[PDB]
């Protein structure tokens, strides 16, 4: 719905990166590999907590 | 009934039906079939004898016999000298807009008959169609690579579109009765004429009269399969 | 290989009749007091073994039917590569897996049936 | 192994060679049929049996060359799950399919589906699956993997009910 | 600054899938098959049965979707608050009648499918959909009825109009049959089965062949049904069924036919024969005879005409289907696959409404001859419609 | 049987090809050449 | 097959054919009936021979 606030199997706080996830790639041009590895996500677990999330909420704010 | 039947290739998927009693009878369509709504049949009856086609009261098939029998849903309205004069004309007729996209023509070449056919509840699908020629040498898919782009810039505007293929000719929709007078290719380079020992092997283009080249083969599958990874590798069940 | 009469005042069909005294084949009418004399003396045949209708279809348009197969076999008669060909029409359990080819110049039909008994199809 | 795999790829080669001739052959009319059985009988009732001996001597080609520490064939080993033809299909070929008991028959006039020509018998046309699933498997095979599965389905019903009618 | 003419590649596929579905959506089928509906089959259904014995319907408008209340009265309904308080998406159906002597006004609900061109959603934009409480994500293509979302599920049935033979098994007196059912688009939706019927088995004695026909209680030597249409000699019977002279086969197979119809040479009697068999013992010729010719211009291959001068039309089509069963006969072609899907059709929305929306309409309007016939001097149940389409 | 064609020739023994057509067909069928009832193929095996 | 006689191949056909049931129908290629009156010669160029036996 969200970003998680941790890599559900390592612990790893990944819940203070969106933002910055999302500028990465929209302001500085990076391919979403490199920018995950910007943010320190370097094993597959964490890498795929950024990666395939996706930002319901966005769509909830949407109603009134 | 409950078997997968050829003639379902790509209106139905081949895979989800449900299990028990409904297997079988319960289906879902392909992700790109749709089905007729029906259309007043009248033009194309009006359209086929401006272009020859004799009316049952005057045939005399004993001085006739070389005649083509033309039939609109279903009833035999007369016959024909020249279908092959008629049919060309009707594709393309069909292929511009002038005669509904969704209407049905099929000739059997064999049977010297023409069946045409425009009521609902037909099931369909679109091809590419595939013409000789040009000009540069074989048999090519009328869509090229402009007609991609001018698709593609549509889809970054967010004019050309699905429609403007239909009217174009370069795509048209088949059911499953004119399937049988038609050949498709597979994939679009059956058209042009050391392999990677870990590719699969595909079984070539022993063809030269291809009318069409599918899509896509991953249009058969309807909704939940859409959904499977790699459902070319797995059992079917 | 009957060959099939009618009348020709009614156009219905005929039926054989013995010339009793001159031991003729005659056919006459049912309905009308026409007749007329045989032509052969073959009033009635069955095919169980039969190959009418192993080339149907062959039409003038055959070659435009892109479902048909096609090959570099050369006729008989054209000396042409240009063929389409079928198996039999028939639609028989217990026909053979012959091959029938159309020359699509010259349109004589020829078969691969290396037993060929058949002179015309 | 690659060696295996062409080995494998040869194996199916000379199969449908053997169909061809057989083809042939039939085609020229010098097939014989023995005794009642028909003409087509006889020329189905040969091909299917050339191409499943390439099924078969497919995988074991595979099962040979898999190794001792090959997982799939330390549970076959041990007995506790797996068999050959689970080798077979996964690793070498898939193989013919069928819908009662016959090579998939021709739904559309003359033949199997649009994408081929009328009065083609081949192995293509009428269902056998060269691929593994490994490889994958294409289009035309997939639909008639897919009619041959379907058929199962549908037996495995009806077997559980009638089964459970006797049973009572 | 690569060629436009340039042939497309396995890749460039994808372009013009998503070109497919931007255009139509995933769910078609059921929008252009309710938009047909609304659109042209409704008004279609008003023109056949229009007047009565007088009062003549025209033109129909459908209301955008709408509530009969509880009190404070008749307001435009959205998709949301049908769901949550268990209403009804429906909009209403308007006539326009005629008073006209010889001895705008409301008549119903229809639900409306969501996404079609009736109910407000279609034109909408996203924003608008968020206002309205809709996900721009949901598709559409079903009605809401009493609150639940409801879906029609396609229904597949054979094809009309199609001729198909059969050969039938063994203890059976018949070995092939030929079989059409024939129906109408304008009429009604009324299905006359003919079928064609060839007596023996394989060398049985006198192979003969006989059709039935609709209130006919005995099947009818087909000869005598050319003749009762007008085609009298052998020699032109023949050949509107077998159109290749040297067919010597499948004509001797025609022989015991022509023998089984030698008594009836004219068509008053094929007429009268016919007749004979749909009328009891005392009714008169004439109108005997005239039973006959109103079965075969009414109930005889309805697909063809309904209408007077239609008869070589109908006999080429008896021939065409002998011609078809024989052909299966003799074994030059094979039975009729019955699993063929191209000779399948499948109904949805549309026509499944069509059924139902004619068949009341026609009680609704059979309403009105009862304030008409019980008349010794606009007064129409409205609802039959509005709850029979809901129910 | 030397006679290089097998030819049956069959008549009859006042309206007679009637008699002959059904003759004809028990001929065809109804007449058992060798061989038992019911047996329709016999397949050798080893 | 009898005990002697059971791995001859030839003794076994024989033992097919007399099992196997067999009709005219089974060994006939086409019948015809002709019109030929006299029942001394003959409309048939090739029954000459056949009748020329009586
Ligand atoms: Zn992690
Ligand atoms: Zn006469
Ligand atoms: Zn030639």
């Amino acid at each position: 719905m969200i970003v998680p606030v941790r890599c559900f199997s390592c612990g790893k706080v990944v819940g203070d990166k969106w933002e910055s996830y999302l500028n990465l790639l929209q302001e500085d041009e990076l391919d979403e590999g490199t920018a995950l590895s910007r943010l320190g996500l370097k094993r597959y677990c964490c890498r795929r907590m950024i990666l395939t999330h996706v930002d319901l909420i966005e769509k909830f704010l949407r109603y009134n | 009934p409950r078997q997968l039947h050829n003639t379902h290739w790509g209106l139905v998927c081949p895979a989800e039906t449900p299990e028990g009693q409904a297997c079988g009878l319960v289906k879902n369509l392909s992700l790109m079939s749709c089905i007729s709504v029906g259309t007043d049949p009248m033009p194309i009856i009006t359209f086929l004898s401006e272009w020859g086609m004799e009316p049952l009261e005057d045939y005399v098939p004993h001085q006739s016999p070389d005649a083509t029998r033309v039939f609109v849903n279903g009833v035999w309205h007369g016959v024909h000298r020249n279908p092959a004069r008629l049919m060309e004309t009707l594709r393309t007729l069909r292929r511009k807009g002038d005669i509904n996209p969704e209407v049905s023509m099929i000739r059997d070449i064999r049977e010297k008959e023409l069946k045409i056919f425009t009521d609902a509840g037909r099931v369909y699908r679109p091809l590419f169609i595939v013409e000789d020629d040009e000009s540069l040498g074989h048999k090519e898919l009328k869509v090229r690579k402009g007609h991609i782009a001018k698709l593609m810039a549509t889809e970054y505007q967010d004019e050309y579109t699905w429609s403007s293929l239909l009217n174009e000719g370069l795509v048209e929709y088949i059911d499953a009765e004119e399937e049988e007078s038609i050949l498709i290719a597979m994939q679009p380079e059956d058209l042009e004429p050391d392999v990677d020992p870990a590719k699969r092997i595909r079984v070539s283009h022993h063809a030269t009269t291809f009318t069409h080249c599918e899509i896509h083969p991953s249009m058969i599958l309807g909704v939940a399969a859409s959904i499977i990874p790699f459902p070319d590798h797995n059992q079917s069940p | 290989m009957t060959t099939f009469r009618f009348c020709r005042d009614c156009n219905n069909m005929l039926y054989p009749r013995e010339d009793k005294e001159n031991n003729r084949l005659l056919f006459e009418c049912r309905t009308c007091s026409y007749v007329e004399e045989a032509g052969s003396p073959l009033v009635y045949r069955h095919e169980l073994i039969t190959n009418i209708g192993e080339t149907a279809g062959v039409v003038q348009d055959i070659g435009s039917d892109p479902t048909l197969p096609r090959s570099d076999r050369e006729c008989p008669k054209c000396h042409s590569r240009e063929n389409v060909f079928f198996q039999s029409q028939q639609r028989r359990k217990d026909t053979s897996m012959v091959l029938f080819f159309v020359c699509l110049s010259c349109s004589h039909i020829f078969t691969s049936d290396q037993k060929n008994k058949r002179t015309q199809f | 192994d690659g060696p295996t795999m062409r080995e494998i790829t040869e194996t199916i080669a000379e199969a449908k060679k053997k169909v061809l001739d057989v083809t042939k052959e039939a085609q020229a009319n010098l097939l014989t049929a023995k005794h009642g059985m028909t003409l087509r009988e006889s020329f189905e009732d040969n091909v299917v049996r050339f191409l499943n001996e390439a099924r078969d001597k497919a995988g074991r080609l595979a099962e040979v060359n898999l190794k001792d520490l090959n997982n799939v064939k330390q549970m076959v080993m041990a007995g506790s799950k797996g068999s050959f033809i689970n080798i077979a299909q996964m690793s070498a070929c898939v193989g013919q399919q069928s819908v009662e008991g016959k090579r998939i028959a021709f739904g559309f006039v003359d033949r199997t589906l649009p994408h081929f020509s009328k009065d083609d018998y081949s192995p293509e046309s009428k269902g056998f699956v060269e691929n593994s699933y490994l490889r994958g498997l294409t289009p035309q095979e997939f639909f008639f993997h897919a009619m041959g599965g379907r058929e199962g389905l549908i037996d495995t019903a009806v077997k559980t009910a009638e089964t459970g009618y006797i049973q009572r | 600054f690569e060629d436009e003419s340039a042939p497309i590649t396995a890749e460039d596929s994808w372009a013009v899938i998503s070109a497919f579905f931007r255009e139509k959506g995933l769910v078609s089928q059921q929008l252009d098959s309710f938009n047909q509906f609304v659109d042209y089959t409704l008004q279609d259904i008003i023109c056949e049965d229009s007047t009565l014995i007088e009062i003549s319907f025209g033109k129909i408008y459908v209301t955008k979707p709408m509530v009969n209340e509880s009190d404070g009265v008749t307001h435009a309904l959205y998709p949301q608050e049908a769901r949550l308080r268990n209403l009804t998406y429906s909009s209403g159906l308007f006539v326009d009648v005629k008073k006209r002597t010889y001895e705008k006004v409301f008549i119903g609900r229809l639900p409306i499918m969501l996404r079609s061109k009736n109910c407000y959603l279609s034109e909408a934009t996203e924003s608008d959909l968020y206002k309205l409480k809709e996900c721009p994500f949901d598709m559409g293509g079903y009605f809401i009825i009493n609150g639940s979302e409801k879906v029609l599920i396609a229904q597949e049935r054979s094809a009309g109009n199609i001729v198909q033979v059969f050969k039938k098994a063994a203890p059976s007196p018949i070995s092939h049959v030929a079989e059409i059912r024939s129906a109408l688009e304008k009429g009604s939706r009324f299905i006359s089965t003919l079928q064609v019927k060839l007596y023996g088995r394989e060398g049985s004695s006198a192979r003969t062949i006989k059709a039935t026909l609709p209130y006919i209680k005995q099947d009818i030597p087909i000869v005598i049904i050319f003749r009762a249409l007008g085609i009298i000699p052998d020699g032109e019977i023949l050949e509107h069924i077998c159109y290749d002279v040297n067919d010597w086969q499948m004509l001797e197979m025609l022989k015991p036919c022509v023998e089984d119809g030698f008594v009836i040479q004219d068509r008053e009697t094929a007429l009268d024969f016919i007749g004979r068999r749909g009328t009891a013992l005392g009714i008169k010729k004439e109108k005997r005879i005239q039973y006959a010719k109103d079965i075969l211009q009414k109930e005889f291959l309805p697909h063809i005409t309904q209408l007077e001068g239609f008869e070589s039309r109908k006999a080429f089509f008896l021939g065409y289907m002998i011609n078809r069963l024989l052909l299966c006969a003799l074994d030059r072609k094979d039975q009729d696959d019955r699993d063929h899907f191209g000779k399948k059709r499948l109904d949805l929305a549309g026509p499944l409404l069509a059924q139902l929306f004619k068949t009341l309409f026609k009680k609704l309007t059979k309403d009105i001859f009862r304030y008409m016939q019980r008349t010794v001097e606009l007064a129409i149940n409205a609802k039959t419609i509005t709850s029979g389409l809901k129910y | 049987d030397n006679d290089e064609k097998l030819i049956i020739r069959c008549r009859v023994v006042a309206e007679e090809d009637h008699m002959l057509k059904k003759i004809e067909n028990t001929m065809l069928e109804n007449i058992t050449l060798r061989g038992v009832e019911n047996i329709e193929r016999v397949v050798m095996m080893k | 097959l009898e005990p002697g006689h059971a791995a001859d191949q030839e003794q076994a056909k024989l033992i097919r054919s007399a099992i196997e049931h067999t009709t005219l129908k089974s060994v006939t290629i086409a019948s015809e009936i002709y019109y030929d009156p006299d029942p001394r010669s003959t409309v048939i160029p090739e029954d000459e021979e056949i009748i020329q036996l009586h």
